[PDB]
């Protein structure tokens, strides 16, 4: 059933599975119009799609065109992720393909279940966890390419840079949260404290800066500071 | 009209027929049911006074034989059987006709109750959803399982509704996943109406015999499936119009006739609200939806 704190190990154990979040797939600004209503405009959004064990990140780019004359589109854009990671699923080889997709929003259920009616043997779950995967568009190179994009685009990246050649995935996916959860509360101040020092620069093929073990300690320590820091001004503790 | 002789009632048993029912006392003298109106299909039901447990009937149509009850005490029920020769039955209800021992079908003239909620069932209909070709009558208990619920175990007494499952490659084609998924009508229409029923006169049939099985028996797995068959047509945004116009009917007469105690377990909460307030058929259902909400006002 739903994947939550008790069973939380199994997300580094080796059969394959894909963590799906949908909230960046359809982003809007609002706006006044000429006579005073207001209005959307689309930008370019992306269904963010994550093996948890390796790190590997199917960045789906979802180019504005998509939208063009559709009604309903907060519905649709639940619908075309799901098209989209059926489609994903059904051009990996079988070997590579997921045995679980746990969908971050339990609306995305319904929609995923029916694209993946093929695939009786893979399990669609919804989490209990509050992850912070929205805050994806607030990693510069991902944020880049998806509103660069000048049609629909598949674009695969390692979130995880080079770090399991040290740590283990349970401890990369803590420290990925971790960051994450960090850059969606003060983007700000995450953003600072990972470029603060001139001396640490990001790989070319990489998506953070490349820190020491120690360094990634400090850092470490920085990050959950910050959300403390915020937290005692959000409910006044 | 048509008689059901009893041999006898040797155990105190709840009888009904149709929407009917007696009390009987252990060998109270009670030999049978007479005046049963020719044209519908019935149905002879039992609950036994000391195992309330277990409802159990029986499904028959009096122009297709010679039918009378006799209580079993080996197997511990009232069993339908057929009698073949015409002349020894015939004498017999005489003989208990004149002794006046059978109770009378209770039926007003005013009443079309029993033709409203049986309008589109055929017995035909009913012995292939119950498969027991050797008896010309259909028995049905509250346990019976359908073969929907066994699939999520013993077959030959299974209720061989439709399976209607809406999250399945029956109901969904390729290409038009959230189409389908979010408007019926394909698996409505060509589906089940063109291809399995073959019009809406079996679908409806299917439908009031699962109701009619819910409600007399407290069967749950035909609950489902009127439920299910209500959805399906409510679920879709293209219905012919003498489709929902009759069923605004066979809705309304159902409802009429629930027992008011019984809403809590017979009636879902998400299927009516849904075909009611949210469904594309929302305003469809007009007599339904004011029987509803002036008799069970609180399950919305
Ligand atoms: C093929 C390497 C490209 S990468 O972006 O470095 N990592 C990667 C990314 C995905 N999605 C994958 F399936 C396999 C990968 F190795
Ligand atoms: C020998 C008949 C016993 S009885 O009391 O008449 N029961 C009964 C028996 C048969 N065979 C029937 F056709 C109809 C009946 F009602």
């Amino acid at each position: 059933g739903a994947m939550n704190s008790s069973n939380y190990a199994e997300l580094f154990n080796n059969d394959i599975k894909l963590f799906v979040d949908d909230t960046n797939v359809y982003r809007v600004t609002v706006h006044k119009t000429f006579e005073g209503n207001v209005a959307t405009k689309a930008i370019n959004g992306c269904i963010f799609t994550l093996n948890p064990k390796t790190g590997h990140l199917f960045l789906k780019i979802i180019h504005t065109s998509v939208w063009a004359g559709q009604k309903r589109l907060s519905q649709l854009a639940k619908w075309k992720t799901a098209e989209e990671v059926s489609a994903l699923v059904r051009s990996l080889p079988k070997e590579e393909q997921p045995k679980q997709i746990i969908v971050t929003r339990k609306a995305m259920l319904d929609p995923l279940e029916v694209h993946m009616l093929d695939f009786p043997n893979i399990a669609i779950r919804p989490t209990e966890l509050r992850l912070p995967f929205s805050a994806a568009m607030s990693i510069d190179k991902l944020s880049d390419v998806v509103m660069k994009a000048t049609e629909p685009q598949m674009v695969l990246f390692n979130i995880y840079d080079d770090w399991l050649d040290r740590i283990s995935s349970y401890t990369a996916f803590s420290r990925l949260t971790l960051l994450l959860r960090a850059l969606k509360t003060n983007e700000e101040s995450a953003k600072m404290i990972l470029l603060s020092d001139p001396t640490i620069t990001i790989k070319s093929y990489h998506l953070w800066p490349s820190f020491t073990d120690e360094q990634w300690i400090t850092i470490e320590s920085q990050m959950r500071d910050l959300i403390l820091t915020e937290y005692g001004r959000k409910y006044n503790v | 009209m048509n008689t059901v002789p009893f041999t006898s009632a040797p155990i105190e048993v709840t009888i009904g027929i149709d929407q009917y029912s007696f009390n009987v006392k252990e060998n109270q003298p009670f030999h049978g049911i007479k005046d049963i109106p020719i044209g519908h299909v019935h149905v002879i039901h039992f609950q036994h006074a000391d195992n309330s447990s277990m409802r159990y009937g029986y499904w028959f149509d009096c122009r297709m034989g010679n039918f009378y009850i006799q209580y079993d005490p080996k197997d511990g029920l009232y069993k339908m059987m057929e009698e073949r020769d015409g002349a020894k039955f015939e004498n017999i209800v005489h003989n208990f006709k004149e002794r006046q021992m059978m109770v009378s079908y209770p039926k007003i003239d005013e009443d079309d109750t029993w033709y409203n909620l049986t309008e589109f069932v055929q017995m035909d209909k009913i012995r292939k959803i119950v498969r027991k070709d050797e008896n010309q009558f259909s028995y049905v208990d509250s346990s019976m399982t359908t073969v929907q619920e066994n699939e999520l175990s013993d077959p030959a007494h299974s209720l061989n509704y439709t399976v209607i499952n809406f999250k399945s490659r029956e109901a969904i084609r390729p290409g038009h996943e959230m189409e389908d998924f979010l408007d019926k009508s394909y698996y409505l229409n060509t589906v089940m109406l063109q291809g399995i029923f073959k019009n809406s006169s079996n679908y409806f049939g299917e439908l009031q015999f699962a109701f009619l099985n819910a409600m007399f028996f407290g069967n749950y797995g035909s609950s489902l499936q009127w439920h299910a068959m209500i959805e399906l047509i409510c679920s879709s945004a293209t219905v012919p119009k003498h489709m929902l116009d009759k069923l605004d009917e066979i809705l309304y007469y159902q409802i009429k006739t629930l027992p008011e105690q019984y809403s809590d377990i017979l009636l879902n909460e998400r299927v009516w609200n849904i075909c009611l307030y949210s469904s594309f058929q929302k305003n469809s259902l007009h007599n339904t939806e004011k029987i509803m909400e002036n008799k069970y006002p609180e399950l919305l």
